RNA sequence: GCUGACGACCAUAGCACGAUGGCACCACCUGAUCCCUUCCCGAACUCAGAAGUGAAACAUCGUCGCGCCAAUGGUAGUGUGGUUUCGACCAUGUGAGAGUAGGUCAUCGUCAGCU
RNA sequence: CGAAAGCUAUUUAGGUAGCGCCUCGGACGAAUACCAUUGGGGGUAGAGCACUGUUUCGGCACCGAUGCAAACUCCGAAUACCGAUGAGUAAUAUCCGGGAGACACACGGCGGGUGCUAACGUCCGUCGUGGAGAGGGAAACAACCCAGACCGCCAGCUAAGGCCCCAAAUUCCUAGUUAAGUGGGAAACGAGGUGGGAAGGCAUAGACAGCUAGGAGGUUGGCUUAGAAGCAGCCAUCCUUUAAAGAAAGCGUAAUAGCUCACUAGUCGAGUCGGCCUGCGCGGAAGAUGUAACGG
RNA sequence: CCUCCUAAAGAGUAACGGAGGAGUACGAAGGUGCGCUCAGAACGGUCGGAAAUCGUUCAUAGAGUAUAAAGGCAAAAGCG
RNA sequence: CGCUCAACGGAUAAAAGGUACUCUGGGGAUAACAGGCUGAUACCGCCCAAGAGUUCAUAUCGACGGCGGUGUUUGGCACC
């Protein structure tokens, strides 16, 4: 359950998600990269589940890099409460995702096993994903 | 230190530039003393007098008497150049000793400030 | 020299500036042709309302 | 280590003209450095993709033949689509 | 959860009042500001709230001058 | 040719490294009687002076090590009209930031002095 | 001729008053609007870590890579706003006075806060429409699109939208795609639908499929385990006979055993195999009066 | 009533929207003239340390500005 | 000079409650029932497969996660 240890402000605005992912579209740390073709919100629970499935598949044979962190807080309102009377608290944290953004990277493992693990992680995640080979340029 | 001396002269320099009057700036060294009159624009020298002048070059420079002389000659030069009302600029030097004698000579010899 | 300007489409529902541009051109109604001297100000007006005007 | 290019005219430059060119399946590129002024060219996207497949292409001396004049250059930068990944622009430097 | 913070202050209407190239007479307020976002050069005076106003007739000019690269407002006699 | 004062400009003018400069000028430097200084101290400031030195500082020269400046092209955004699957797209006008090639060890003004 | 549902204040919130908006009379006359050129300041969109934080990895708080932010900014537009000059067009702008009405607004875009980037939800800014507006289109449908009705004509041209019949106009022409009535509701995902595109692997030294024969020994590789023999799990994945055969890709056994597969040789003879991108299609797809998700 | 955001780069702009302060103080904490430059880090030094004061080297503000925040502040608006 | 006239443009120098014993003028400008919009929640279904199932993911069940349908619970709005 990734979460910032402390934050300057408890609550944050909803914001708008637009544009392509110009930064973070290139794989650096690891040879094997998984990218998101669709924009959306990535929850900490989603990140944890994908990490756990990838770790189980690798069985300590490869190194995993997480390029997504849920710094942004999300406020949700409780049931049987009228609209207004103040903003709700941060039930959960999400990471804004843009098309082409790096989610996970793998190194030190065979391509086929990495592809299978990335397939499992994609199945868990809400984003369409295409595996991309790392390119120098 | 010349750095500190310029640091403590800038207040008066800026206030005189705001006033927009001709400025009688002094600059004294252990050997020589110089006085010159700068235009309100701050980039034109219209009158000058130092102990490098031939009249008092081969003499007791770096002295209160030399400062008094330089004041008298720059006062005459300013009178001949048409300047009558200036703002004194000790240029960070304490208004005292050679600077004070220079200022008093200039003030008594035609210039009023 | 002079140029012929005609209003293809209605200007009632356009922005205030575009309506004033049509007034400056002199076109009060659709399929109305007017004569104006060819100069960059008039060309700028025709450019601003280009979509709803044509020039002969 | 050779590729064929075509002069990119001033009317093929800019945002809209660049998008039209990529719709006509040409990748814009600029050859600069060396001694002379920059030259704007277009490279067929399939040829450029095949050239980018090979790995020493990024570290050896390349030869651009612009329907005529010849240019020895080195690929300096490559702009790809953030999501699709296909090459969008090329930056080459003349080698002296 | 009640986080009671529904306060705000009234507007102050700060900003540039007369821009570059405009005719200006003595006493016109040019800039209303907090601190010296703009400084007073020749022809412009400075009030206790950092207001910049024209000391004489002329045309307002904006410039970046000095070592600190400060923004300056002047009134040129033109 | 160089030095000093006052300015223009405020890093392509800076930092860093190395070299040259003492006939003028500048700076150190000698002394604290006198003017004037220290919540103590001649450090600074101030006065009276040239025995000594360009050591430090200062000025000039050289470089690309840093800093700074910086294209062309492309991309992003964007006013107007239209379309839209609401992500965007088309026509037109505009056009960044970052990065790359590259540039830089400033350019001038008034006065005075030695040569 | 012609609004407003706005600001401010209010024992005020469905009232009232000042201002903004309408009308009439007078004064004034380009001082007003549009467009071209041009002088200005900005900190928004975007972008970025140089400050305030926050995040991952590696090296050793600091360095190098790597992301994020309404109350972060080393940067930074397009618009908009304030001015100047100059044409043309225009029933302009400003001031004084008489008379009001209005201070419940709504929907559709765009920039947002709130909400669940839910609501024909709620609050702002801004543009269009209705309000106060007919007409044609969207089947019916204030707010969407085209367009602003002075009256009359059994005249013509067009806008949006359409041209097989209801129902006015093409069973019009060219080139292709779909076989689902998709068109004419619905996603993750799945598949051997179909068309096209850029490249690949193999191939008459016989490519893919099919069929026949083999598919082995060290050896039950070592560890672990009650068992662990290619096939629970962990660490190797070496050698030999070879034409080839994996310390094994599956089924199977408590473990064996057993059946396959990869691979090789033989038969056959010509094209064949698997990835990527793009267009249109398929499943996923269940509700209550009656077809009833093209108006028919 | 004041500061920041919302607020869409002139001004203005709402929500029972997101965050904090005010209902004072000073005859000096005002005026003028003059003079001065902070926080930190490291090194050395009796008690004396992580950190007291003293000395040295860097240090455009990483300090201070009576007070909440924004802007500003070197001619300091900071300190005598 | 005297107001925490702080409901801060301050109604009087001077002021709390009950009503199911009640009553009048209005409102669907505004709530409870129902209908309407929405679908957070709820119900159902599907995707992945860690596992349980003596062995064995998929006979049967489906952790961490993801995507839909219904209007069908608890809700939101206040359109009749």
């Amino acid at each position: 359950m990734l979460q910032p240890k402390r934050t300057k402000f408890r609550k944050m605005h909803k914001g708008r998600n637009t544009g392509l992912a110009h930064r973070g579209s290139t794989v650096a740390f690891g040879q094997f990269g998984l990218k998101s073709l669709t924009r959306g919100r990535m929850t900490a629970r989603q990140i944890e589940a994908a990490r756990r499935t990838i770790t189980r598949k690798i069985k300590r044979g490869g190194k995993i890099w997480i390029r997504v962190f849920p710094d942004k807080p999300i406020s949700n309102k409780p049931l049987e409460v009228r609209m207004g009377k103040g903003k709700g608290p941060v039930e959960y944290w999400v990471c804004e995702i843009k098309p082409g953004k790096m989610l996970y990277e793998l190194e030190g493992i065979s391509e086929e096993l990495a592809r299978e693990a990335l397939t499992l992680a994609a199945a868990k995640l809400p984003f369409k994903t295409t595996i991309v080979k790392r390119t120098i340029m | 230190k010349k750095a500190a001396r310029l640091r403590r002269a800038k207040k008066t320099r800026a206030h005189i530039r705001f006033l927009g009057v001709y400025r009688l700036t002094v600059n004294r060294t252990p050997k020589h003393i110089y006085a010159q009159i700068i235009s309100p624009n701050g980039g034109e020298v219209i009158a000058q007098a130092s102990t490098l002048d031939g009249s008092l070059r081969s003499g007791a420079t770096g002295n209160a008497d030399a400062a008094t002389s330089v004041g008298q000659l720059i006062a005459e030069r300013a009178k001949a150049a048409g300047i009558t009302k200036v703002a004194f600029d000790r240029s960070g030097f304490k208004y005292h000793g050679r600077v004070k004698a220079l200022a008093e000579a200039a003030r008594e010899n035609g210039l009023e400030f | 020299k002079t140029m012929k300007v005609t209003q293809l489409k209605s200007g009632a529902h356009r922005l205030k500036s575009h309506k004033a541009s049509l007034k400056g051109l002199g076109l009060r109604r659709i399929n109305h042709s007017v004569v104006v001297e060819d100069t960059p100000s008039t060309r700028g007006m025709v450019n601003r309302v280009n979509y709803l005007v044509k020039v002969e | 280590f050779a590729l064929n290019a075509v002069d990119r005219s001033a009317e093929l430059q800019g945002k809209g003209a660049s998008r039209r060119l990529r719709k006509q399946n040409l990748v814009p590129a600029i050859i600069y450095g060396g001694n002379e002024e920059p030259a704007s060219i277009s490279i067929k996207i399939n040829e450029l993709v095949k050239a980018l497949e090979f790995e020493a292409f990024f570290s050896h001396i390349l030869t651009i033949t612009v329907d005529g004049v010849e240019e020895q250059a080195v690929i300096k930068a490559l702009q790809r689509h953030p999501a699709k990944g296909f090459p969008m622009h090329a930056d080459f430097q003349r080698i002296v | 959860g009640s986080s009671r913070n529904g306060r705000d202050s009234n507007p102050k209407m700060l900003g540039v009042k007369i821009f570059g190239g405009q005719a200006i007479v003595a006493g016109n307020i040019i800039v209303r500001q907090r601190g010296t976002e703009f400084h007073a050069g020749a022809g412009v005076g400075m009030g206790r709230d950092h207001t910049l106003f024209a000391l004489n007739d002329g045309v307002v000019k904006f410039a970046t001058k000095g070592k600190f690269n400060r923004r300056y407002v002047m009134v040129e006699e033109a």
